[PDB]
């Protein structure tokens, strides 16, 4: 789940890759540029947006007191979906 | 405004202290270069140390300069015995330059310091 | 003689009356901690926090807007006062979520500092915790109202100060939302200045958002540029490098306020910028070089140029230390061409004679004045804050602002009289039912727009203008001394190059055609090179060239207005100096260190070493620009009207208007706003 | 109020206060404050010329022995015109009381060397004076201790900065440790964290 | 050659400045008048020596003094510059 | 952890690659940031 | 002894040790700290600050750090007056700028005024 640079090696999930003309590309020369190559931005697509169905909801992550506080989200937006800033999952709401 | 001098009244006993202390320099320092070893002739090292005498020639309170007699006889004491080594005789000197010049032309291609 | 005692926990101090009980905390020293109170706007009472046990009375009663009786005991540390502040912080923080990590003031909140210091250590509440859903109020203003505590201090702020009108609660119990009803993109000025009224973290800056967190930065001192009158900004730096800016107070000017475009302007001050000293190459191209080559070929094309043939247009955001450097060295060469940006004219003697080009009243001082006419500008969108000091007044003592050049947006009913120049010369004659009310009021102010003035209609409009000075003046008999005219302006680096007595505009490359010159930030359409002889030799000077490197001869990468010791005067001739707090990137030496080198290797020299020194030869040039944070107005308006009257031009019948008119022609004609992204976000915002 | 909170003995108060008193009236020569904290810990604060006098009291007299002598720190405050203190600390073998003795001094003038009536203030005296610049009169020996010998600077000043003027590396070209001028290899970010709103309104101190 | 800046800096309370002020009430609008091309200056801050400066001849700064003077001794030193 | 071996994790590597230095195959510390300041680009288009 | 003592000015730019760059080229700035905007609380106020001009501050390549060889860059000196901020500067020799105080001026807010009849000081919202 990597993108590859121009330049023959692997960029990071920041596209903090080098140009033509440096240096920090020959220091890297004999040693493996590590770069965890399981990214964040796309495992949050491949999670079912839950559809809760009732109005105002809360979000702890998988476990009581093991994760992130309680935060209580709002679904009042009709078509757009409710994002938890810690979680990064989104919600919906079927009444 | 009453002050306790250190050791003298008025600039004479602080002259009379400082030109003893630069006689007790000059007759310590073929000791020194016979001692620790070093690698500097006698008319250098009688240099520098006639430079850091010239070099605060314009103090004249003399509880300041009774305290840098103080200071002085204290670093004599401590290279008239043998335990500052050969790192901090060097030390006094400056051969790893920094060259940094005093211009104005080197010091705006290396630039920040005006 | 009019004082009332109260005794501050038993401390007798005198009080005016009718002052509030929070007022006399604050002169003893002592805060009672407030949300809903500020002390720049109306006071509401809907915090609760304020409270205080007034002694011989069953009642706790609030103190921010409590009227102070005879002879009181106040106790600010009695037993029921902590049990209500702590009851009341106990209240506040049921409805309020967990998002003390990821909310942008974590160093600079009020919840948690007020609920540390006063506040109760266990929590009750164990269901409930509402939540409101957020809006999206504009691409400049991040917006959460869930963290909203309803303090009601964007309305009062937003209704007294913006006069937009376009914030409200919504609702009852629990349900009140704060915020806009018809999905309306809030765009107006001062919008920026609405993340700094909200006292938890319910409004933060968009772009800034989650950069970084207010105990990792440093607080510097700075200076307010691209605006004349200057407010004391405070620039949050970190990495060797920026984080943020805030404004910080000056009392008279500009007093707890700054400008949205000053607020979001970094973002192209670390943009497109130069690092490298450019030479033009072979191809016809433009490459880099080392300081030698480019200093050496600019020392040797200048010693082989004198005469007539050396201009020197300085305009954007130059300093006074580049510009005494720069006379010097032009005087030192032979001769001289400067030139400014923004065309001023000169036939009444308006390079010298200190009234006629900067602003002759305080910017403070026009609270007590009472008609003020208002000739070709437009104060929401030239220097926003004086136009926040005209609403204060209009809102606090009664007024009469009437406006001769344009019909614009100003928020608080201007009286239009009018767009042509016999409009001018008819209230000259003095043919109108306001005349009247000018020459028979108490005490007049007559404010001239600078760009109202870069037309063929200058000396004539300023000469009769003055003629309306000196009439009101001699007569009415007012004060004395006090001053009906001031002029204003757009770029305060003009205003110091006025100061130092330089020619003003490009009329004397259009009366003299050189073949050098110093390009000190040419903004505009100054000059070209069809305008200019084909060996043009241009040397611009600058930072994120957008114009001037397109025309580029040798390009000289100097500092920015964050990076350089500069000195600055506002409009009204207060000089203001800058100080350091991010090294510039590259190689970007400061300008007159460059200059001075430049003259180091020219065969010739300059009498100076250090910035102190400059700052010396400053005091020798002109002597109000080392005195910090002064000022003192000028006279002899009756020799200015009477050397107003040589060179006898005539009015032109068109109308007049200024181009700084709306949105998109406030955020786009500067250098830094034009080199930024944020600004082009908030341009198509308001367009579309 | 009963809970979590450590509360004091009024009665070891009333005693020191007593006794602080009885040493102020009797020793008018050189006393201005006696000064007793809410835990009961005496001070007594002292002009820079009876502190021979004053210890060779209070090392003796039967009403208070005092025998034991501890720390001497002279700590750096501006905004005085004479800087620096000299806390000695008194304890008594007999009694189980603590007396810190404040005088306080300049940077120049010297106090009266303790030496001669604690024979435990040596290396203080020689410790303070390397490490502030307090000269001590008619001393026997005063030395560098805690510092390097070619250093100089007084460090624990508040004029000298928490990273040193100098940085030691090894080079080979003289074949040696030299020093350099100093080279961080990060900023040492110091945070600002002076919070307001007032956390103690018992020391608002008067304004002008 | 000739002249490109004259200066003036002065203050509020001293002799030779109220003369300089009666200098410059009298007789400034005829010799601005008479000198079209040399734009005398005037400056004054909160308090300085009255100075009286000429810029000229390729980075000359010539100085004198206004100081303790009256006005039609103002005036002839002034004719003695120009 | 023949009672309970796994966690319900997609993310564990296959491998357990071990202590790793003094080969051709370790790790070089670097900056982790984007573009710092973003110099200027001159114009390919000439004049005269 | 009530000796031979003068009332002069002082030296000790000579004791204090760090050489003659970080004592004649810097210049420190005596100022009141300005009062952080986004909270509103004065107790920050009500000191002198003494600090000194930031200088420059690199990367260093490895790691994408600030370093710098700027020991006096991170000194900060709490004082409780201006006079004896001047004391103390000229007592240790080097060169520096002294601005001055600034205090919320006294204004008379009033409810009642808030709600007036004839005045066009309105709230149009409360
Ligand atoms: S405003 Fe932000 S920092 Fe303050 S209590 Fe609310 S979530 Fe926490
Ligand atoms: S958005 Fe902020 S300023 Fe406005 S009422 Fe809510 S908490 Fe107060
Ligand atoms: S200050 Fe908010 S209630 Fe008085
Ligand atoms: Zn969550």
């Amino acid at each position: 789940g990597v993108r590859t640079s121009p330049t023959g090696e692997k960029v990071t999930h920041t596209g903090q890759v080098y140009d033509d003309e440096d240096y920090r590309r020959v220091r890297f020369v004999g040693r493996q540029k590590e770069v965890n190559e399981n990214f964040a931005i796309d495992l949050i697509a491949e999670q079912p947006v839950s559809q809760v169905g009732s109005r105002v909801i809360s979000c702890d992550g998988g476990g009581g007191a093991l994760g992130h506080p309680r935060v209580y989200i709002n679904l009042d937006k009709e078509t757009k979906t409710g994002t938890c800033g810690y979680c990064g999952l989104q919600f919906r709401q079927q009444h | 405004t009453s002050v306790k001098p250190i050791f003298s009244r008025d600039m004479n006993e602080a002259k009379r202290r400082v030109r003893e202390l630069y006689r007790a320099w000059y007759r310590e320092v073929p000791n020194t270069v016979h001692l620790f070893q070093l690698d500097i002739s006698v008319k250098q090292g009688r240099d520098k140390v006639r430079e850091m005498f010239k070099k605060n020639a314009h103090v004249t309170d003399p509880r300041v300069v009774d305290l840098l007699v103080i200071k002085g006889k204290m670093e004599l004491e401590e290279t008239i015995n043998v335990w500052k080594q050969r790192t901090h005789v060097m030390r006094f000197f400056h051969e790893t330059e920094a060259p940094r010049p005093k211009d104005f032309l080197s010091k705006f291609y290396v630039g920040h310091d005006p | 003689s009019n004082l009332i005692e109260v005794f501050v926990d038993g401390q007798s101090v005198m009080v005016e009356p009718g002052t509030t009980v929070l007022q006399a905390c604050e002169k003893v020293g002592m805060q009672i901690p407030r949300f809903c109170y500020h002390e720049r706007l109306s006071v509401a009472g809907n915090c609760r926090m304020c409270l205080v046990e007034i002694e011989k009375a069953p009642k706790v009663v609030a103190a921010c807007a409590m009227p102070v009786m005879k002879g009181w005991n106040i106790l600010t540390n009695s037993e029921k006062t902590k049990k209500a502040r702590e009851g009341v912080m106990e209240f506040l923080l049921a409805n309020h979520p967990l998002d003390c990590p990821i909310c942008d003031q974590g160093g600079e909140c009020d919840l948690q500092d007020q609920s540390m210091m006063f506040g109760s250590d266990r929590s009750r509440f164990l269901e409930g915790k509402r939540a409101v859903e957020d809006k999206n109020i504009g691409p400049l203003v991040k917006t959460i109202m869930t963290r909203c505590i309803q303090c009601t201090r964007c309305i009062r702020f937003a209704s007294e100060i913006a006069g937009v009108d376009d914030l409200g609660t919504t609702g009852r119990g629990n349900d009140m939302q704060v915020g806009t009803y018809i999905e309306k993109m809030f765009m107006s000025e001062l919008s920026g200045n609405i993340i700094d009224i909200c006292p938890v973290g319910a409004l933060t800056s968009k772009p800034y958002a989650f950069t970084a967190r207010p105990w990792e930065t440093r607080k510097t001192e700075s200076i307010d540029v691209m605006d004349a009158v200057g407010s004391n900004i405070v620039v949050s730096t970190r990495t060797g490098e920026v984080m943020r800016i805030l404004p910080r107070m000056h009392e008279d000017i500009n007093e707890e306020w700054i400008s949205d475009k000053t607020r979001f302007a970094y973002d192209g001050l670390k943009r497109q910028r130069l690092t490298e000293p450019m030479v033009r190459n072979e191809k016809g191209l433009l490459t880099h070089t080392t300081w030698e080559d480019a200093l050496s070929r600019v020392a040797g094309m200048l010693q082989s140029c004198q005469g007539n043939d050396v201009a020197a247009i300085a305009g954007g955001l130059v300093d006074a230390e580049a510009l005494i450097a720069l006379k010097d060295l032009l005087n030192r060469v032979d001769s001289d061409t400067l030139c400014t940006e923004e065309v001023f004219p000169t036939a009444g003697a308006g390079t010298d004679l200190r009234s006629n080009y900067l602003l002759n009243t305080t910017i403070a001082g026009v609270e007590e004045a009472d008609v003020v006419l208002l000739v070709g500008t437009n104060p929401r969108f030239e220097a926003p804050l004086f136009n926040a000091r005209i609403r204060k007044s209009w809102l606090h003592n009664d007024l009469k602002v009437a406006l001769i050049g344009s019909p614009v947006d100003l928020t608080y009913r201007y009286d239009h009289l009018g767009d042509s120049p016999k409009i001018l010369q008819d209230i000259a004659s003095g043919s109108h039912p306001f005349s009247q009310v000018l020459q028979e009021a108490k005490k007049p102010m007559v404010v001239l727009g600078s760009s109202a003035l870069q037309r063929n209609d200058g000396a004539a409009i300023l000469a009769a203008v003055s003629n309306i000075a000196q009439k009101i003046r001699t007569s009415s008999g007012v004060t004395g001394d006090w001053k009906v005219m001031n002029i204003l302006h757009r770029i305060a680096s003009q205003v110091a190059a006025l100061d130092l007595g330089y020619k003003p505009g490009v009329e004397a490359i259009r009366k003299n055609p050189p073949k050098m010159l110093f390009l000190l930030g040419a903004d505009g359409g100054c000059v070209t090179r069809q305008d200019l002889p084909k060996d043009c030799f241009i040397v611009y000077q600058g930072h994120h060239g957008d114009v001037g490197a397109p025309i580029a001869d040798v390009i000289l990468p100097g500092a920015a207005y964050t990076e350089k010791s500069a000195t600055y005067v506002n409009t009204e001739g207060r000089a203001q100096q800058t100080k350091v707090a991010v090294m510039p990137p590259g190689l970007a030496r400061e300008d007159w260190k460059i200059i001075r080198a430049l003259s180091e290797i020219a065969g010739m020299t300059l009498p100076y070493d250090t910035l102190d020194q400059v700052r010396n030869r400053l005091e020798e040039v002109s002597p109000n620009l080392v005195r910090y944070d002064d000022v003192e107005g000028a006279n002899y308006f009756q020799q200015a009207s009477e050397l107003s009257k040589l060179v006898n031009q005539q009015l032109l019948a068109d109308p007049l208007v200024p181009p700084q008119l709306t949105i998109k022609d406030f955020y786009m004609t500067d250098s830094i706003s034009r080199a930024s992204q944020t600004m082009a976000k908030c341009v198509k915002a308001v367009t579309e | 109020t009963r809970p979590t909170v450590r509360p004091r003995n009024d009665v070891a108060h009333k005693q020191l206060s007593a006794f602080g008193e009885y040493v102020a009236e009797i020793l008018p020569k050189y006393v201005q404050q006696v000064q007793v904290s809410c835990f009961s810990e005496l001070e007594i604060c002292i002009h820079p010329d009876g502190v021979i006098p004053v210890l060779t009291f209070l090392r003796d007299h039967s009403n208070a022995q005092f025998k034991s002598l501890a720390d001497l720190t002279a700590v750096d405050i501006p905004t005085r015109q004479n800087r620096f203190e000299i806390v000695y600390n008194l304890l008594s073998l007999r009694f189980n009381s603590r007396i810190r003795v404040k005088t306080y001094t300049d940077e120049l003038t010297p106090v009266e060397s303790s030496v001669s009536v604690y024979k435990a203030a040596n290396w203080y005296e020689r410790e303070i004076w390397d490490m502030f610049g307090v000269f001590f009169a008619n001393h026997p020996d005063l030395r560098r201790i805690l510092t390097d010998y070619g250093f100089e600077g007084h460090p624990f000043r508040k004029d000298f900065p928490l990273s040193g003027y100098v940085e030691l590396r090894y080079d080979d070209e003289v074949k040696r440790v030299v020093a350099e001028p100093v080279e961080l290899a990060q900023e040492f970010r110091k945070f600002d964290l002076n919070s307001p709103w007032e956390a103690f309104p018992a020391y608002r101190q008067p304004p002008e | 050659l000739g002249l490109r800046e004259i200066r003036i800096h002065l203050c509020q309370r001293s002799p030779g400045s109220q003369g300089v002020r009666d200098f410059i009430e009298k007789r400034y609008v005829e010799l601005k008048k008479a000198n079209p091309d040399l734009p005398i200056l005037i400056r004054e801050c909160s308090d300085v020596q009255p100075k009286l400066w000429a810029r000229y001849a390729f980075g000359q700064e010539k100085n004198v003094s206004l100081n303790n003077f009256s006005a039609d001794q103002v005036t002839r030193a002034l004719e003695n510059v120009l | 952890p023949t009672v309970k071996p796994p966690t319900a994790r997609k993310f564990i590597w296959t491998n357990h690659k071990f202590n790793l230095s003094g080969t051709p195959q370790q790790y070089v510390p670097y900056s982790t940031t984007r573009k710092k300041i973003q110099e200027w680009v001159p114009p390919s288009t000439p004049y005269k | 002894t009530q000796l031979i003592t003068v009332d002069e000015k002082l030296d000790i730019t000579t004791l204090t040790g760090v050489p003659e760059e970080h004592i004649k080229t810097r210049k420190a700035r005596i100022f009141v700290p300005a009062r952080n905007n986004m909270q509103s609380g004065v107790n920050n106020t009500k000191k002198w600050k003494m600090e000194f001009d930031t200088r420059e501050r690199w990367e260093n390549p490895l790691m994408g750090w600030a370093s710098t060889a700027d020991p006096l860059s991170n000194l900060v000196l709490t004082f409780s007056t201006k006079e004896d901020a001047i004391a103390f500067a000229e007592k240790n020799g080097w060169s520096y700028d002294v601005e001055e105080r600034k205090v919320p001026k006294p204004k008379s807010k009033s409810y009642g005024a808030n709600f007036s009849w004839n005045k066009r000081t309105r709230v149009s919202t409360k």
